DNA sequence: GCATGCATGCGCATGCATGCAT
DNA sequence: ATGCATGCATGCGCATGCATGC
């Protein structure tokens, strides 16, 4: 158990791998007689650690301007995309322009138009499709990789529940929700479930997901570029 | 804790539960699952009000505990002269293989194969352990499938009446917690106590399961685990424990369509998973033949049984003698002779050769 | 009582002097001072415990041994004082290192089991044996407590922390107040505390009764000396004198018993490995060593050896990741001993996790966050894949899995990682493991007329991940069945309660483990001497002829697998560079695996076409035996179909075998007749009739 | 046409915290 | 002044109802 004070609060999100330096101490709340069913333990005080340090596991502008000002930026970027994979120059260029992406535009009427690109790939097994998806996931600043049916311990789309104890609306971040402005790679496009398949239509079209349950109606934002692979 | 027996139940009543307390040496006896007689007193323990110039409950204190109906050298010493004489008389008879068949199943006509299989299951084998740490099964499991009303459920009831430690279940009447075990708190200490299930009560005995197809998939998985590992593992309520369940299972089942299909294999006739199917040692199939002589023979026996309620039985040995002989015989651990190895090898070779393609297809592979 | 006599100072001092003399003058059977070397060894590791044998104590001084069981606490305190005095006399610096030393009794006359512990054993010393079922971890307990006054700042004197009652300070000497106090954390001394629940061994429990359990407490150096599920033996004190032991609120006046334990009872190799690697038949010995109790299935053992040794992952930069794990899938008919291989692999492997897809597995296959039933703590339990990081994961009943397990396995095999988003926790965990799976066909029997994919409930992407696929069938071979029956009956006979392979000698298990560890730690083969032209030509020819057949063409993936296998072979011989032998062996294994998955006609055509590569380091006698077996099977089938029953003898002309050998370009068969394989299968050759008889 | 997966009510016991009647 | 009954989660065991998948 860890105790953080003052400015150390909210520096760590649950799930992070951390190295913490602190003081090993015990709780002090006076004295009290042992209670409960078990009274074998005598003179035992609960212990904790008081946290004191946490570690979580302008010049570049000119460099980027020089890189983009060349006449051969397109070829350099295309070659930079997966040099290990033989061939597929057009596919690499398409992947690069997908990574850069377009621009979204609003209108006075309030309607919005999509600014992200979606791609589909079909082919026989052994054409190195998963490798491209992994390279895109690693290269993109924000990237998610799924198997179509969700993942080991996370679904493809968000879900909403209500905690009976606290009566609060808890939302589980799905694969699409966890990415905002990034790239979502989807292998095995054929094996999608019905509800996820229905939701992905709205996710691709309006980049939003609408969920309505007892006493709640919400519209979450999912501005995700989609890169998909499927088999014959 | 003790429970009222079924014989004392009045109309539409549930058996009553009572609490007994044992002191000193009498603490040792009175294990769970037994049927015992207790001797003692009835004494009130507190659980109207008093004043200066009241809730109570009934608790039984017992002095002695005895069996209701009462290491080869120790067994020999315990037995009296006449009991040992009867055991010796039984041991030196070949007809013991036949007479016991008439002894346990007098009313049932025919089906001698099922009787012999039941006897072999009752006697059981010898368990062994290997040097690598693995264990070899020594128990025998028997499964019966047949057409309706082909004396299928009578064998289970006979095993109930004969065996002293037997538990019988049917279909969905037994829950998952009913089998395996449960863990509850101790009322006067920090310890925990375990309530035994059907399998644990039938430890080193016979467990009878009727309507085996109606059991849920989870229950069948639990039964398969018990058959395979012969161990029940409980990790609940802060308690982790492992218990031994060395039981032998006798099961009854029915065809999917209600009648046995002669033109289909055994696997296509029963809705049982392959793992639990492979664990069974013997499968018996009963088909009702439309034969006049068989119907006449069955009718004779039924009408004779109904006409003479108790005079139509000519048992050779009493059930008590059979129980004593079984208890004495189960201690033995016979070995395998050298020539038996070659004989078994040749017989297994012949059995495998029987599976050739020159003969019609069999309903079960070897 | 004995304790009353022990309490007074006179016999206390006398026993102290006697124990000091015993420590100083005790010698072994050879006259060497046992305590001198024992104390020196204890000093070498800065330990805090001393071990004393009860037998020697009884032999030397009978009075101490007699008083020991009926007065443990005071006598142990006296022995601790005497040992501390003697050690301080031997070495003076320990006053800076350790201020106290514990004395523990090692041997004792064996005492009754957990069932017989009763009133007669109150406040005595007992010895029990049991199995550990739970552990509470390491906890800090107070000792020599110093208190801080609330009104003034006086620090009260140290108070001995008894285990029976909590410390209740009287009052502050200066201000005379008797209000609340707080513990001076900076100066208080602390001790290690642990609690264990012990249950009887299930094997020794009599039928008809349930095992019983008891609680024990470990302090100081005894903490963290027992893993859960292990079998231990303890010597302890049967105690009741602790506050709260008596049931007073309600019910009968029942006391709770607690046991206080004080003793728990459970370079040249590198040169030897290098010398073994110099042997010319080390690979064959390693292959034959795996699964001594399983008869036959040499190819399965070879593939398992290749998987166990493994390869080498690669990652040019941070873009292209190539794994080096060799996943293995076995599919077979019932009764082919698929589970025995998994059990043996679990035994051999240092980090192996076994699981079944049927259900009710000890270790799950999907990560989840839950409160543990035993420890009652909020935990995140990962799947077997994560727990097997840099290890081995064995799966039984691979076709009975549900959707969640299939998805988890797919993502762990493709991405080699598991992503969790549950209860506000978002994590990514590495799952670098080697997967070995066992499975059965859809219909319960393998059909050669259908492909491997059509015979298994699994999907093509899942099958594509496995490098090695093995197919096991149950064809009726009388000689093999007879040998298997003989082996089984011999195994049954040997284990009553009251050398067949061509290899010269199988290696012992410990040497095999050391070899595996050394090869994994210190071998990294390199591919600087590969021949690209031959591999390219072979791949081109394979693709061309596979498309000529028109079913399941080969791809790039197999080549990579081949490379991995080659490296694995280079790891077996400790070679720093891969040579042609390993490449040829990997090619043969890969081609066999690819061919075995095709249907009848395609498999036969490929086997006929690719006889050159599949014959690397093979024995011509084995091929001739295969031809003879095919001919014998054909003759037996014809005889059974026509005559309706088998005949007493089987005969075959030599000319057909000679012609088939000529087709395989073999012109001499005398060695085959004189070969051991000819006699093993009970074949005979008659020159008087130019026939072969069986 | 039915057994099973997924909520949800029901009844209960158990553990942790605290607030004051005898 | 002190020990205990009660409020507030939480696990346990169970039955019941709604949806669907073969
Ligand atoms: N080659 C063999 N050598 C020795 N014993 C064998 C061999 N093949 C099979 N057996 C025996 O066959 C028995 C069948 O049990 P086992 O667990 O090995 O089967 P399995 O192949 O895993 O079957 P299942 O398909 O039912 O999972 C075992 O007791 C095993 O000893
Ligand atoms: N054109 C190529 N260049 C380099 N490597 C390739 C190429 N095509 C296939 N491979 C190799 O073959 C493997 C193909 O597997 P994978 O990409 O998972 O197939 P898929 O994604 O179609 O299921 C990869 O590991 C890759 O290294
Ligand atoms: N072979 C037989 N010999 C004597 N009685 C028989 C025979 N077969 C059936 N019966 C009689 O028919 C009845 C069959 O009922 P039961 O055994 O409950 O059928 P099932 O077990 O198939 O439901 C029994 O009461 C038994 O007396
Ligand atoms: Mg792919
Ligand atoms: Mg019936
Ligand atoms: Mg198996
Ligand atoms: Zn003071």
């Amino acid at each position: 158990q860890l105790y953080c004070d003052r400015y150390l609060c909210d520096k760590v999100v649950p799930g992070n791998r951390v190295t913490i330096m602190g003081i090993y101490s015990i709780k002090k709340f006076g004295l009290t007689t042992s209670r409960g069913r078990d009274r074998v333990g005598v003179g035992i005080r609960s212990s904790y650690i008081r946290v004191l340090g946490i570690q979580v596991d302008p010049q570049e502008e000119e460099e980027f301007r020089r890189l983009a000002a060349l006449p051969n930026v397109y070829e350099v970027i295309s070659k930079s995309i997966a040099p290990s994979i033989f061939g597929g120059t057009d596919m690499k260029k398409a992947i690069a322009c997908l990574l850069f992406g377009g621009s979204r535009k609003r209108l006075p009427d309030g309607l919005t138009r999509r600014g992200d690109i979606n791609l589909l790939m079909l082919g026989d097994p052994g054409t190195a499709k998963s490798q491209l998806l992994k390279f895109v996931e690693k290269c993109s600043p924000i990237g998610v990789y799924t198997s179509g049916k969700g993942s080991s311990a996370a679904g493809l789309t968000a879900s909403v529940m209500r905690d009976p104890s606290s009566r609060n609306f808890i939302m589980e971040g799905g694969a699409m929700v966890l990415a905002d402005g990034g790239v979502v790679c989807i292998d095995e496009f054929d094996k999608m479930r019905e509800d996820d398949r229905v939701a992905i239509h709205e996710a691709m079209e309006q980049q939003t997901i609408s969920i309505a349950k007892a006493g709640i109606t919400t519209t979450l934002n999912s501005r995700c570029s989609v890169l998909a692979a499927a088999n014959s | 804790r003790i429970q009222e027996t079924q014989a004392e139940l009045p109309r539409g009543s549930i058996p009553r539960s009572l609490e007994v307390i044992l002191r000193a040496e009498a603490v040792e006896s009175a294990q769970a699952g037994d049927k015992c007689d207790f001797t003692g007193t009835l004494i009130v323990v507190p659980d109207a009000r008093a004043e200066t110039n009241l809730s109570y409950r009934l608790v039984f204190l017992a002095c002695c505990v005895a069996p209701t109906n009462p290491t080869a050298e120790s067994i020999k010493n315990q037995m009296t002269v006449k009991e040992w004489e009867k055991v010796f008389e039984m041991s030196q008879d070949k007809n013991l293989y036949h007479n016991l068949c008439t002894s346990l199943f007098p009313t049932i006509h025919g089906n001698d194969e099922v009787k012999r299989g039941v006897l072999l299951m009752l006697f059981g084998g010898v368990p062994k352990t290997t040097g690598e740490g693995t264990s070899l099964r020594g128990d025998i499991n028997v499964c019966i499938v047949g057409d309706p009303s082909t004396a299928k459920s009578q064998f289970l009831k006979h095993v109930e009446e004969f065996s002293p430690r037997a538990v019988y279940t049917s279909g969905k009447a037994s829950s998952a917690a009913g089998l395996t075990a449960a863990v509850v708190r101790d009322e006067e200490s920090h310890e925990f106590v375990i309530e035994a299930g059907a399998l644990m009560l039938a430890d080193n005995g016979v467990c009878c399961i009727d309507e085996f197809d109606k059991m849920d998939v989870r229950d069948q998985v639990a039964i398969h685990e018990a058959m395979e590992q012969q161990t029940i593992s409980i990790t609940k309520a802060g308690v982790k424990a492992t218990l031994n369940a060395r039981t032998s299972i006798l099961a009854a089942a029915n065809p999917i369509s209600g009648h046995y299909d002669r033109s289909k294999s055994l696997k296509q006739n029963i809705n049982l998973s392959a793992p639990i199917m492979s664990r069974f040692d013997l499968f018996f199939i009963l088909v009702d033949e439309c034969n006049e002589v068989t119907d006449y023979a069955i009718a004779r026996r039924i009408v004779d049984l109904h006409s003479r309620i108790e005079e139509s039985i000519d048992r050779v040995y009493s059930l008590d003698d059979i129980r004593r002989y079984l208890l004495f015989a189960r201690q033995f651990k016979p070995k395998i002779s050298k020539e038996s190895e070659d004989f078994i090898v040749e017989q297994y070779k012949h059995l495998r050769q029987r599976d050739g393609s020159g003969v019609t297809k069999s309903s079960w592979r070897i | 009582s004995v304790r009353e006599w022990v309490s007074m100072a006179g016999p206390r001092l006398e026993i102290h002097h006697r124990f000091k003399n015993f420590l100083r003058t005790h010698v072994d059977s050879h006259g060497h001072n046992v305590f001198k070397e024992r104390i020196s060894d204890m000093c070498k590791e800065n330990r805090e415990s001393l071990v004393v044998n009860y037998e020697d104590l009884a032999a030397r001084e009978h009075v101490l041994a007699y008083f020991l069981p009926e007065a443990p606490a005071e006598l142990l305190q006296i022995f601790d004082e005497a040992a501390l005095e003697v050690v301080l006399a031997m070495y003076p610096k320990y006053d800076r290192i350790t201020n106290h030393i514990h004395v523990r009794i090692s041997h004792l006359p064996l005492v009754e089991e957990l069932r017989s512990l009763r009133q007669l054993h109150l406040n005595q010393l007992i010895r029990t044996s049991g199995v550990v079922t739970s552990c509470t971890g390491v906890l800090p307990q107070l000792s020599m407590v110093k208190y801080n006054c609330n009104k003034c700042n006086f620090v009260l004197g140290p108070f001995c922390q008894s285990q029976n009652q909590e410390v209740k300070p009287g009052s502050c000497p200066e201000c005379q107040s008797a209000g609340p106090f707080e513990v001076n954390m900076e100066e208080t001394i602390y001790q290690n505390y642990q609690r264990i629940r012990i249950q009887e061994s299930p094997g020794k429990v009599a039928a008809g009764r349930l095992p019983r359990s008891k609680d024990a407490i470990l302090l100081a150096d005894l903490v963290d000396s027992c893993k859960p599920g292990d079998e231990i033996e303890l010597t302890g004190i049967y105690h009741n004198n602790y506050d709260g032991s008596l049931n007073t609120a309600n019910g009968f006046p029942v006391f709770a018993t607690v046991i206080l334990a004080n003793h728990v009872a459970k370079d040249e190799d590198v040169k030897m490995i290098t010398s073994l690697s110099k042997d010319q038949q080390i690979g064959e010995k390693i292959f034959a060593s795996i699964a001594p109790s399983i008869y036959g299935h040499e190819d399965i053992k070879r593939g398992l050896a290749l998987a166990l040794f493994g390869g080498e992952p690669k990652n040019p930069g941070g873009k292209h990741k190539v794994r080096g794990d060799i996943n293995v899938l076995l599919c077979g008919d019932p009764g082919t001993a698929k589970s025995q291989f998994l059990k043996y692999i679990e035994k051999v492997s240092s980090r192996a996790i076994f699981t079944t897809g049927q259900g009710a597995s000890a270790v799950g296959l999907t990560a989840y966050v839950q409160r543990h039933p035993v420890s009652r703590e909020w935990t995140l339990e990962a799947g077997a894949l994560v727990l097997a990081d840099r290890g081995v994961c064995l799966i039984d009943e691979f076709d009975k899995m549900n959707d969640q397990d299939r998805t988890s396995i797919h993502e762990a095999m493709e991405q080699q990682s598991i992503s969790i988003s549950k209860a506000g926790i978002v994590t990514s965990l590495q799952a670098r493991c080697t997967v070995i799976a066992a499975a059965n066909p859809i219909g319960g029997r393998y059909d050669p007329s259908l492909t491997f994919s059509e015979n298994v409930d699994l999907t093509e992407p899942i099958i594509s991940r496995f490098d090695i696929l093995c197919v096991v069938r149950d064809t009726v071979d009388p000689v093999q069945d007879e040998m298997l029956a003989r082996f089984v009956v011999g195994s049954h006979v040997r284990h009553h309660p009251s050398p067949n392979t061509y290899g010269v000698e199988p290696l012992p298990q410990e040497v095999l483990k050391k070899y595996i560890i050394y090869a994994k730690e210190r071998v990294h083969p390199k591919l600087n001497q590969m021949d690209q032209d031959k591999v390219a030509k072979m791949y081109s020819d394979l693709r061309k002829e596979s498309m000529a057949t028109g079913s399941i063409p080969i791809t790039v993936r197999h080549i990579e697998s081949m490379i991995r296998m080659a490296e694995a072979h280079a790891r077996i011989h400790l070679r720093d560079y891969v040579i042609e032998d390993d490449v040829n062996m990997a090619i043969r294994v890969m081609l066999e695996s690819f061919i075995d998955t095709q249907k009848f006609s395609v498999m036969r055509s490929m086997r006929k076409t690719f006889a050159r590569y599949l014959s690397f380091r093979r024995d011509n006698n084995e091929l001739l035996l295969f031809i003879l077996k095919q001919l014998v099977a054909e003759q037996v089938t014809y005889q059974r179909n026509r005559f309706g029953a088998q005949q007493d003898t089987i005969e075959v002309p030599e000319k057909d075998l000679v012609d088939k050998a000529r087709q395989i370009n073999i012109h001499n068969l005398s060695a085959f007749y004189d070969s051991e394989l000819f006699r093993m299968n009970k074949f005979s050759h008659d020159l008087k009739r130019k026939m072969i008889l069986q």
